[PDB]
């Protein structure tokens, strides 16, 4: 396949970026998108140009650091996959593919296609856990979790932290990520002691980190690799309303180190 | 001389006895100690979270965007524990016996018993943390059966158990980061170990966004940096998995325990060309209902479904008539590599074999086969573009896990005092073959329930502080790292880093892979230094040091891999026996199984860096089996 | 749905003496079918409601109660039993004096399960 | 000649030692076996339920209309256990001693 | 409960009249001999509950037969039967074996003989005499 690529090239955080065009004469349909970018990077290195920088570890759709806005869609045209799971058989000969990073104020761009998603880390640090210490846990079968609740909490817990919800959200909102974690912890009996605090804290942190609000649009769910539903946001909304009824107020925000 | 420091008495109380006899740090005195934890995987995240909970100052490092992006997020199989929730004869002793026998009697018994004994606490902790394990309809936990076990002792969270285990560990780590006890440094790669007065007193890291070289000082250093399975270019590991930390510690004085002990995975999706470096593995259970074959004609251009049965070479059926269609992973995968080396061309590059399900689909219910392998078939069709229901699924063996690593004693401490190695980075207690669902349990055990005690025992016997980063050792290590980076950037050769890594991995997979002999290992031992010299004279690393230079990180990792591969080949040539994943062609049973020499090779080979990469010093740690006799 | 060997300590979950007594009142059902025989509709409502109430008054029956009632009610329909007109002959002839409060509890459970959109499973066909 | 096949060593670990030393059937291989269970009392229903959970093919039989009509249903007194929930000196060893002495020293100690 | 049941069964209130009692055979702690694996002298035949001799000795304690039945069912037989089954191959015997036919012929002949006696005494008369 002959593929034209318009790739965002930014030198660093401060340098303005621009689209550079790269023509790949031979592209394997079986080639994954990141493998095609690797071939392009090898060609650029051999030609004396700077290779394109993109985040990738697992190439399996699980780690969550592949994060590319391909042809206007986060993680590419095909849904319920990641950038790494996208292969060139999803495109045609002569196609032009525009490759971008995540665009969000809270996801600063460090390089051509690499963003800084540590705001998700700080959202997690703001109560996205169960405050249980090592050695204090009871027997693993002491608290029953119904198979339905466990399945729903595993559906929400399957979140690879890619930030594609933020990238596809018109408001740049981290509501799908936050709602997924809130739902995962709130559906289990272990997450009950903190849940009404946790949601508030987490929501406040998402405000503090610079994310936008939720207009209930649904592009987050459309581009989610793990098909995390909008019921997670409904659950987070219920938790926040219940926490407001209980007078729960957010703690101090997690300031970056 | 290696001191394993294992306790005495009955094996069932040894850990408790050790825990009583270890020294303690008062909670008030813990704030005066700083511990560096390089690595944020299951082992690293669990360790840093537990040590931050204890009250230590923890410096945790990772080269990824986030601590959650580590490997071990990709672990699909569950995690074992000796809870006997299934009422099927499981026990802590049975798990310890299964792990000692599975490793082919090549690991210390006390370590294995301690791991099997703390697995139950691991599962309790994970359920408390909110890990959404599979439950039955009555609300209680669900177990399934993993390979190498006749019991159902595996706790799983759908097909992404490792992701949920690491998510729990990372949530504990995030709680400690919020508490201020742990300082997390993502996108920071440890490039050297600083040893002051014989103690691991710090590290030299490079921030991979700004290129800054920073020196950190600590009272103890933990290396939870994972395995070195990417020394073979084609492997199931993540692209960034490397051996830099353990190799730098080895050059600083840590002994490499059994580097040649590498595991493979039989069912991995083959590459579509020379560009690809990662093989996505698939459950070994896929083979249970599939048949492995290749066309008899090497130039068969027909569709594999249109090839007649009489025109298919169903090897592993004609070869090895005994235990057909369920031949062990090593025998089947060695046969697959031999077939692909002979020349068949069933895949893009010819490296693959047809695991067809057509006869299983006809024999069984296609709906039942869907219930069995639906996610696997959908993933295979996503990656390859071919439906496994009609077209045969192509697979090829790949290196998966490295049972070797830095030698550690019962206290999880290397031969450098104050340097602790946990997880896959150490040799520890997997022997010559790691059982399924035992690496997750080993990482979480080392993190949560072993290192908190042994590191406190080490720290209670030393004074806090007393070493700063202005010491000459830090300056020497930093100068060495800067010189190496400048040299890598200044070569300006013709070949890329990945070209050298591909050549090195091809040689390692051909010679030090699944079938090893004396002549092949000697050829590899002659070829490795030549590839290293060609790398250092003809590699192209573009960009600058003080930038997000991913080629620079890859170059450093390959530079470490080139030296590590020589030690691996030397260790494999040394071990004149077959055990577990280490297979010598001249030491095998007529069935093709591994034939051990327990009279002369019943030890752990810890290798000491002597300044010469071709002549490391061998240190034998004898193995005695009092509870699981070799057979 | 608890398998053998997975049960926790017998005192891990407290059951109040009142709930335990009510669940023992419902659980004391000898399965004679006299409720079906005396019911003008031939309904198994008292038997089903007794089992639903026994398992729904204990914490161990919480994880699968709203499914269970639906399934059980559907099975009683599938087997050929009639409906409940709230007549009370079943309670009049019950050997164990199982009350109509069990049927009210089953009704509450079924309404709650309908609010949650609980769908009955496939019926248990005879062997 | 009768082989009781009782384990050796201390009586407190004998069962555990036996459970380690006795063979296992893989969960995948359990579906290949058929076990007939004649009886649906406490023993029979317990056995059939546990063996069906394990994965075996169980054929359970009873002469009554229902498995629930077995005579275990008629038992009025409670069930003993050595849980010492009353702080009254009870233990597994005390229950074992009470059962050996109550049976008038006519049964195997290991059982 | 006891007095109400006694008044239901006999028709006499035990609060005024004496209650009448008589000893009756209750339990049999004998039965088929089984080993520690709950297996009888026939390999592959397992006897559990009251059907075996097992571990009540010459006198069964109160609340110990329910204990023994639930123990044999839940926590012993699953292990010992797996120990037996792991040492044999599954299947290999169908109901078409001559042994099945011989046992079935014996059962049929016994039933026919029982139905064909046509004596002057009922079954319960003989059982009453025996008891
Ligand atoms: C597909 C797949 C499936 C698997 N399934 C299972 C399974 O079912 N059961 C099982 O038991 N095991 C399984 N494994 C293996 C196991 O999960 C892991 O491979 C390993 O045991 C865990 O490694 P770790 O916790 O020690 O560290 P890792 O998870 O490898 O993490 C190492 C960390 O070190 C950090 N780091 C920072 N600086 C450096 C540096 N300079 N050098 C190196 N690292 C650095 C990295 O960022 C990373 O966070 C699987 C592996 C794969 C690939
Ligand atoms: C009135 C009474 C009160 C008791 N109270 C107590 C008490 O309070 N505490 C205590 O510990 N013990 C008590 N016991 C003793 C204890 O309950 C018995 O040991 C109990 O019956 C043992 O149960 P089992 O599973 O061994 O057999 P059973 O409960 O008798 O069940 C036998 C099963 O086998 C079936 N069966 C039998 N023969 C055949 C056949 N030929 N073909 C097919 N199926 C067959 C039957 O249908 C039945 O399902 C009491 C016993 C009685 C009689
Ligand atoms: S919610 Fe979905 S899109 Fe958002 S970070 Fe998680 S996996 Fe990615
Ligand atoms: S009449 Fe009473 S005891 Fe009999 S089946 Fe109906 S509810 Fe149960
Ligand atoms: S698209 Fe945006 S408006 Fe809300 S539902 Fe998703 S975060
Ligand atoms: S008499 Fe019949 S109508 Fe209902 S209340 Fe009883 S089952
Ligand atoms: S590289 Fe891990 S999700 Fe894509």
């Amino acid at each position: 396949m002959k593929i034209t690529l318009k790739i965002w090239r930014q030198k660093n955080r401060n340098t303005p970026g621009e689209f550079k065009t790269y023509v790949m004469d031979n592209v394997n349909p079986d080639m994954s998108f990141l493998e095609m970018l690797d071939v392009l990077n090898e060609d650029l290195m051999s030609r004396g140009e700077e290779p394109v920088a993109f985040d990738h570890d697992c190439r399996e759709g699980i780690c969550g650091m592949c994060s590319l806005m391909i042809n206007g869609v986060a993680h590419g045209p095909k849904n319920a996959i990641t950038t790494c799971q996208l292969h060139m058989r999803s495109f045609k000969d002569g196609d032009t593919i525009t490759v971008e990073p995540w665009r969000a104020s809270a996801f600063p761009i460090l390089k051509d296609l690499v963003v800084d998603r540590s705001a998700f880390d700080r959202i997690i640090q703001a109560g996205g856990y169960i405050s249980v210490s090592t050695g204090s846990a009871p027997d693993a079968n002491t608290i029953p979790v119904s198979k339905v609740a466990a399945d729903r909490a595993m559906d929400a817990a399957a979140c690879i932290g890619c930030g594609a919800c933020v990238a596809a959200c018109p408001n740049g909102s981290a509501m799908l990520f936050t709602a997924a974690k809130v739902t995962h912890l709130a559906l289990l009996p272990q997450g009950q002691p903190e849940r009404y605090q946790r949601v508030v804290n987490m929501v406040a942190q998402a405000d503090f980190e610079g994310f936008g609000n939720c207009t209930n649009i649904g592009e987050c769910a459309a581009v989610c690799p793990k098909e995390i539903s909008l019921e997670t946001i409904a659950q987070l909304n219920r938790d926040l309303v219940m926490a407001a009824l209980r007078g729960i107020e957010p703690n101090t925000p997690i300031v970056p180190a | 001389v290696l001191d394993s420091k294992v306790p005495t008495g009955p094996i069932e109380q040894r850990w408790d006895k050790h825990r009583f006899e270890m020294k303690l740090v008062n909670p008030a005195n813990r704030r005066k100690y700083t511990i560096i934890v390089v690595g944020s995987g299951l082992a690293g995240a669990s360790a840093a979270a537990t040590l931050g909970e204890a009250g230590y100052n923890v410096l945790c490092f990772c080269y990824q965007d986030s601590p959650r992006r580590a490997h071990s997020i990709a672990a699909q199989g569950g995690i074992n524990a000796a809870k006997n929730y299934r009422n099927d004869g499981d026990s802590i002793y049975r798990l310890f016996y299964d792990t000692v026998k599975g490793g082919d009697f090549r690991a210390r018994e006390s370590n294995v018993y301690r791991l099997a004994q703390v697995s139950v606490n691991i599962i309790d902790q994970c359920v408390a943390q909110g890990v959404p394990f599979a439950r039955e309809y009555g609300g209680l936990l669900d177990n399934r059966s993993f390979g190498g076990a006749q019991v159902a002792r595996t706790f799983y969270a759908r097909g992404q158990t490792g992701q949920q285990l690491l998510l729990g560990a990372y949530q504990a780590l995030s709680r400690q980061i919020a508490a201020g006890t742990v300082k997390m440094f993502p996108r920071t790669e440890m490039l050297d170990l600083v040893v002051v007065d014989g103690r691991a007193r710090g590290i030299i890291t490079r921030d991979m966004v700004t290129g800054k070289i920073t020196r950190y000082a600590a009272d103890a250093v933990v290396l939870a940096t994972g395995g070195y399975g990417n020394v073979f270019y084609l492997s199931t590991n993540a692209k960034g998995c490397n051996a830099t930390a353990i190799w730098r510690a080895h050059r600083r004085g840590a002994f490499f325990g059994n580097p040649c002990f590498t595991q493979i995975h039989p069912t991995c999706i083959p590459v579509s060309g020379e560009y690809q470096s990662k093989l996505t593995l698939m459950s070994e259970s896929l083979r249970n209902d599939g048949r492995i074959w290749v066309p008899k004609k090497k130039g068969d251009t027909r569709r594999p479904q249109d090839i007649p049965e009489s025109e298919r070479d169903y090897y592993l059926e004609e070869r090895y008539p005994s235990f057909g269609n369920l031949v062990p992973r090593d025998i089947a995968s060695r046969a697959a590599k031999q077939v692909c080396d002979e020349g068949r061309g069933v895949g893009p590059g010819g490296l693959g074999v047809y695991l067809d399900f057509a006869d299983a689909i006809k024999r069984l219910g296609r709906q039942k086969i869907a219930e069995r392998y639906g996610n696997l078939f959908d993933m295979y069709k996503q990656i390859t573009g071919e439906d496994p229901y009609e077209t045969p699924m192509r697979i090829y063996p790949a290196v998966h896990y490295t049972m070797g690593g830095l030698w550690v004693d019962y206290n999880l401490q290397s031969t450098i005092p104050g340097l602790f190695v946990i997880g896959e980075a150490n040799f520890s207690d997997h022997g010559a073959n790691r059982l399924g669902a035992s690496a997750l349990m080993q990482g979480l055990a080392d993190g949560y329930f072993i290192l908190p005690y042994t590191i406190a025992n080490f720290l209670a016997q030393v004074k806090p502080g007393g070493v700063s980063i202005d010491r000459p050792e830090f300056a020497e290590a930093e100068a060495e790292i800067n010189q190496r980076i400048q040299r890598l950037l200044s070569i300006r050769g013709k070949r890329t880093v990945d070209s050298f890594h591909r050549e090195l991995g091809k040689l390692m997979w051909d010679k030090c892979g699944m079938a090893r002999n004396a002549a092949g290992l000697r050829e590899a031992l002659q070829r490795i230094p030549e590839i290293r010299a060609e790398f250092w004279e003809n590699v192209n690393v573009p960009g600058e040091a003080n930038d997000l230079n991913q080629a620079l990180e890859k170059a450093g990792r390959v530079a470490d891999f080139l030296e590590l591969a020589e030690l691996m080949c030397l260790d494999a040539l040394h071990r004149e026996e077959s055990c577990g994943g280490h297979f010598r062609e001249e030491y095998q049973t007529p069935d093709g199984e591994a034939l051990r020499n327990d009279e002369q090779f019943s030890y752990v080979a810890a290798w000491e860096f002597t300044g010469d990469l071709a002549k490391p010093r061998l240190h034998k740690e004898p193995l005695v089996f009092e509870y699981v006799k070799p057979t």
